[PDB]
């Protein structure tokens, strides 16, 4: 009631000042009060000022520090004093914020109270050496039947995420979360990916979205949503994606594996730009700040597959890029595209013709790619790269009197184009995966008209989910395609593609 | 009169610099008034530069300055009135009205800027609004509580489009509007009043269903940026207090960044991409967030971009890009081909557009459509060159039908009775639906192009053919 | 201590008794008691329906 | 509905400029000089205590 | 009622074949349809008068 506020009041008291260094504003404009005082005071401190404020310090100039406001301008006026917390930056980091929305500073947003985190660790912190890294050679299945033969992905491993504003880019990445759901529920801690999504500029109503759409399905139990709001305060906004990291690095450092979706480091840029150009250090090129390819690439190298002396554990990573309209030649994309092992570049032409996700495999590359894939999956998934590359340069003579080879590419890569669109926030196992692809290797599905590709796909599952849940069991234990599997699997895709 | 009295010390335009004396210090963010032949120029607390020297952005005029003039303390943020009595009255920058009904009655006042509410506070709309228009309907149909965009260009008269939504949904919706002109002209400000004075959104006798906040573009640009900050507290108070749901309007919101970029130079912040201010996210952010569907109200905020070049690859309109729920981009060469209304369907989507959402048939249906259009236009470059002889038959169906689609989509509007004389055709999302199926299931594949052009359903349609026909 | 002694005078002394129902009134929506199902009246009168009727049907084959 | 829950809540703030007026109470009593003693001497013993 | 109206609407579109000059089969068959569809959602989106006065 009344008494309890009163009495949390009464909690809060404790006063002296007694502190060595406290700070007096000198003048405070733009969020950048400049302080005559904190001698004494560690770089990027964490400093509290008479209104509570939080700031960091990232300009130490020999007569004055200017501290960065994380908080609103108003409370602060000039000669206040400003408290020496005498920490830099640090936040929780434990296994409490598994299912925890927390915002930048780590105190839910989604009110589920304090972190049952174990520790508080910097927010920057240097990434794994070169022994503290094992070679990759665990796959993580997305579910979205292209990305994980086509773009194969690993664990530890980055991959950009580069793409066309709103294209349901995020659609794109809540789409693998769902997958891990199922490899959650399984056993063993590089099995179990605790996702993180960092959400950087986005507004609060939109990540109530994603936050209702993650408890229906059930995400939250392993999600983390590491949220720095629209609202949310350009140092904030910057240090996000930094702070986040830190909360991965508790998983992976216990040896665990993980999942950090960084979206999108554009906006971190902008954040970064803000920052400079209020503490009026220059702008590099294209306005964005000269030594955001050092942040970016120090974020981006905290993602790794440490090795075994390092308790066999990963951070797996797939930062997202938003392009300015496809434009993939802008300061920002060329530095990221460098930093970055993989690239995924969606195309809006195709989203726009109905393969919605939409993703464009002749733009996406895979760097590390099929060196961790799953090794049936790497079976029936070498011939369709190929045909896919063929049916491309086909495409454009699709426009009259036709030679059959052509026509022939034409049938097969219309109909696989057809059987390789997505349903949005619908996951596949991998066990249902392969048979799929491997009915048009086998080019069964040739015959198979395209409107009932469609059709084809499900009934072709619960035919086999009915009538063969023996290969499926085998395919889903074997993680191989043994060739009485294949032998068997063959004519069980004949029989169904009879019907 | 105050002890917290300042002496200005330079007048370098909008930045004046007041020197408050010692012991008081106005805190950032205040509003101070100065004693003017002009009235009270309102300062808003900027910067404080130190030695009890603030640095403050003036928001009416700046002419007639003399230095050193003593400058009372209004403090906080700029505080406006508030109450069920604002409804039925045009209000300026400094909440004062400015249509002559006198001063308005105040329950309440508040400060016009106010933190954003929580995540806490968010709840997740899902309700969908029907504006009666094919091309909403159809290709993105809006929801209420949303923050609708409504992107384009000059000349497609992006007022014209908001006053056929205000005709529309306002009319419609039993809950408050509140119209917010940002930096806009004198007139269209005429044209509003009368307008909705006409219509009786406005009724002078007795209250208005709607609040009117005219921000013009003569406003010194210090004015330009705030208003929005004020329209947007004068829903906050309809929205909570009187627990309504509020059709907000913003018109033209480049005219918001436009003006902070202006201020952000004469702050001396050195200017950021494409000379839009380093703090333009922030702005952006301040005004997006303030706006959400809370447990007490549900706003609908439907604000117009302008869109300069039509290059909305420019920072400021694909900033704010991001920042809205249901975009629209209203394409001056689909104006030009005579379609009304000018939205360019393959460029224009809604975060509801969800397939069940929408209803599993609506998106299929929506879905052939678009497939359908997307299909015609490449096809119009094979036609171009090659000519329609390289087109199948299955091709020149699908071409057949787009082109009777496109003009399909062609209707006319209530506020093209000014500019034509046709009255608007209000076509129900459910009597689209079933009305799209039909074309492409063939059934009125037998009805000319141009008696699909600029009206109403199907059945309007079938009428128009038989008018042809004789 | 300080907050102790504010507190002590504040939750002690200081209670608010509820608003009056008036004003709670003014806050929300009032009530207002409607009328009528609607009244319509019967359609045409006399046999000026009925002549024009027998008469207006002219629409037979020319 | 909306106003009777509301007033639950409005009733805290109108309970918090109550809280204004005792502090006006507070500084103009002899509050103000007993209890600055208060922590004149607290403050003594805090600083004592370094 | 509904299902004669249409059922005789349809029946006159043949008997309106018979006698050229029809405009008033269509003024008839429309007006009934139109206000019939109305009043019958009217009647579908009918809520009686009833209030909470249990859990409100």
């Amino acid at each position: 009631e009344v008494s309890s506020i009163l009495e949390e009041r009464i909690k809060g008291v404790s006063d002296e000042a007694n502190l060595n260094e406290t700070g007096r504003v000198l003048a405070v404009g733009d969020g950048i009060a400049r302080v005559f005082g904190l001698n004494n005071i560690q770089a990027e401190e964490l400093v509290e000022f008479s209104s509570g404020v939080k700031g960091m310090a990232l300009n130490l100039e020999p007569g004055q520090v200017g501290i960065v406001l994380f908080g609103s301008d108003r409370l602060v006026k000039e000669g206040e004093l400003v408290k020496r917390t005498g920490n830099i930056v640090d936040v929780p980091v434990g296994p409490g914020l598994l299912g925890r929305v927390v915002d930048a500073l780590g105190n839910p947003i989604d009110g589920k109270g304090p972190i049952d985190a174990a520790g508080r660790s910097r927010a920057q912190v240097k990434a794994p050496g070169i022994l503290p890294r094992r070679s990759v050679h665990e796959p993580v299945q997305t579910g979205l039947k292209a990305v994980d033969a086509l773009v194969p992905i690993g664990r530890g491993q980055r991959e950009l995420i580069i793409g066309d504003r709103q294209t349901g880019k995020t659609a794109v990445a809540l789409d693998t979360i769902l997958n891990q759901k199922r490899w959650n529920n399984g056993s063993d801690e590089s099995k179990k990916l605790y996702c993180v999504y960092v959400a950087v500029g986005q507004k609060r109503s939109t990540v109530a979205q994603l936050v209702q759409t993650l408890e229906q399905h059930d995400a939250m139990k392993y999600s983390i949503i590491v949220a720095a709001t629209a609202s949310e305060a350009a140092p904030l906004q910057y240090l996000a994606p930094f702070t986040a990291a830190s909360i991965g690095e508790w998983f992976r450092d216990n040896g665990k594996h993980a999942l950090i979706v960084y979206d999108d480091l554009s906006k971190q840029a902008v954040a970064y730009r803000q920052l400079s150009l209020l503490l009026r250090r220059p702008p590099g090129r294209e306005a964005y700040p000269g030594d955001v390819f050092y942040l970016h690439s120090r974020l981006l190298e905290r993602a790794a597959k440490l090795s075994e002396k390092e308790g066999s554990g990963s951070l797996t990573a797939l930062p997202v890029i938003e392009t300015q309209g496809g434009d993939v030649s802008a300061y920002i994309p060329t530095n990221v595209i460098s930093i970055t092992d993989g690239q995924i570049f969606l195309e809006a032409e195709l989203f726009y013709k109905g393969i919605r996700p939409a993703i464009n495999v002749g733009l996406s590359v895979s760097r590390v790619g099929s060196a961790a894939q799953v090794k049936a999956l790497k079976q029936v998934a070498g011939s369709l790269k190929l045909f896919l590359a063929q049916y491309r340069e086909v495409a454009a003579f699709a426009q009259s009197d036709l030679d059959a080879s052509t026509k022939q590419t034409l049938v097969r890569g219309e109909r696989l184009t057809q059987l390789l669109k997505q349903n949005q926030y619908s996951p596949l196992a991998t066990e249902e995966q392969v048979p799929l692809i491997y009915a048009g290797v086998n080019g069964h599905l040739d015959g198979i008209e395209l409107s009932r590709i469609g059709e084809f796909e499900s009934s072709f599952l619960s035919y086999l989910k009915s009538n063969h849940n023996e290969l499926l069991t085998e395919i889903r234990e074997k993680g191989e395609l043994s060739k009485e599997l294949l032998a068997s699997l063959k004519s069980a895709t004949e029989s169904f593609v009879a019907t | 009169s105050t002890p917290i009295t300042g002496k200005v010390t330079a007048v370098i335009g909008a930045i004046v610099d007041v020197h408050f004396e010692q012991s008081e210090l106005p805190a950032i963010l205040n509003a101070l008034e100065i004693k003017t032949p002009q009235g009270k120029l309102v300062l808003e607390v900027a910067q404080h530069l130190g030695e009890n020297t603030v640095r403050t952005i003036a928001m009416d005029g700046t002419e007639g300055l003399v230095r050193g003039e003593k400058v009372l303390d209004t403090g906080g943020p700029i505080s406006v009135p508030v109450g069920r009595e604002t409804l039925g009255r045009i209000i300026n920058v400094i909440g004062e009205p400015i249509d002559e009904r006198g001063p308005i009655k105040s329950k309440l006042r508040k400060p016009i800027h106010a933190d954003p509410p929580s995540f806490a506070e968010q709840s997740t709309s899902a309700e969908i609004l029907e504006t009666g228009i094919k091309v909403v309907d159809l290709l993105a149909p809006y929801a209420r509580g949303g923050k609708i965009g409504l992107f384009g260009g000059a000349g497609v008269g992006k007022t014209v489009f908001i006053q056929e939504l205000i005709n529309n949904i306002a009319k419609a919706h039993g809950g408050f509007s509140v119209f917010t002109g940002v930096g806009e002209r004198t007139r269209e400000g005429n044209d509003l009043y009368r307008e909705m004075k006409e219509t009786g959104v406005i009724n002078l006798e007795g209250e208005s269903k709607v609040a009117l906040v005219f921000g013009q573009m003569n406003e010194p640009p210090g004015a330009r940026a705030r208003v929005a900050l004020t329209g947007l507290t004068i829903a906050e108070y309809f929205r909570d207090e009187e627990g309504q749901d509020v059709l907000l309007f913003i018109d033209n919101i480049f005219r918001f960044t436009q003006a902070g970029s202006e201020v952000s130079a004469l702050l001396g912040r050195i200017p950021s991409a494409v000379g839009y201010q380093p703090t333009l996210a922030t702005d952006m952010g301040l005004l997006q967030e303030r706006i959400t569907t809370t447990k007490k109200g549900s706003v609908t905020s439907v604000q117009a971009v302008y869109v300069p070049a039509d290059d909305l690859t420019d920072p400021a309109p694909a900033t704010t890009f991001a920042h809205l729920d249901a975009t629209t981009v209203l394409s001056r060469g689909i104006s030009e081909l005579g379609i009304y209304p000018a939205v360019d369907p393959l460029d224009s989507k809604s975060r509801l557009l969800d397939a069940a959402v929408v209803g599993q048939e609506h998106y299929d249906v929506a879905s052939k459509v678009q497939e359908t259009l997307q299909t015609y236009k490449s096809l119009q470059d094979i036609i171009a060159i090659l000519g329609m002889d390289e087109l199948s038959e299955q091709d020149k169906l699908t071409v057949e039908r787009a082109r009777k689609i496109q003009r399909f989509l062609s209707q006319p509007f209530a506020v093209a009775e000014v500019f034509t004389g046709i009255p608007g055709k209000l076509v129900r999302l459910k009597d689209t639906v079933a009305s799209f199926k039909a074309v492409l299931e063939g059934k009125y594949d037998n009805i000319p192009e141009h008696a699909f052009y600029m009206v109403g359903g199907i059945e309007d349609v079938v009428a128009k053919a038989e008018k042809l026909a004789a | 201590n300080v907050i102790q002694d504010l507190y002590l005078r504040e939750l002690k002394d200081t209670k608010l008794a509820p608003s009056t129902l008036q004003d709670a009134e003014g806050n929300v929506k009032p009530w207002n008691p409607p009328q009528k199902p609607n009244l319509p009246e019967l359609e045409l009168q006399g046999p000026e329906a009925l002549k024009a009727y027998t008469e207006q049907n002219v629409e037979t084959a020319h | 509905v909306r106003y009777e829950a509301s007033l639950r809540q409005l009733e805290q703030r109108q309970l918090a400029k109550s809280v204004i007026s005792r502090v006006q109470s507070e500084l103009g009593n002899p509050k103000f000089q007993e209890k600055v003693l208060q922590q004149s001497i607290s403050e003594i013993e805090q600083l004592l205590s370094k | 009622a509904k299902s004669a109206a249409n059922k005789l609407d349809w029946a006159k579109v043949i008997s309106s074949l018979r006698i050229t000059g029809s405009t008033a089969t269509q003024l008839s068959s429309f007006k009934k349809r139109n206000d019939e569809a109305r009043r019958q959602l009217l009647e579908l989106q009918s809520q009686p008068t009833e209030v909470d006065f249990s859990h409100y």
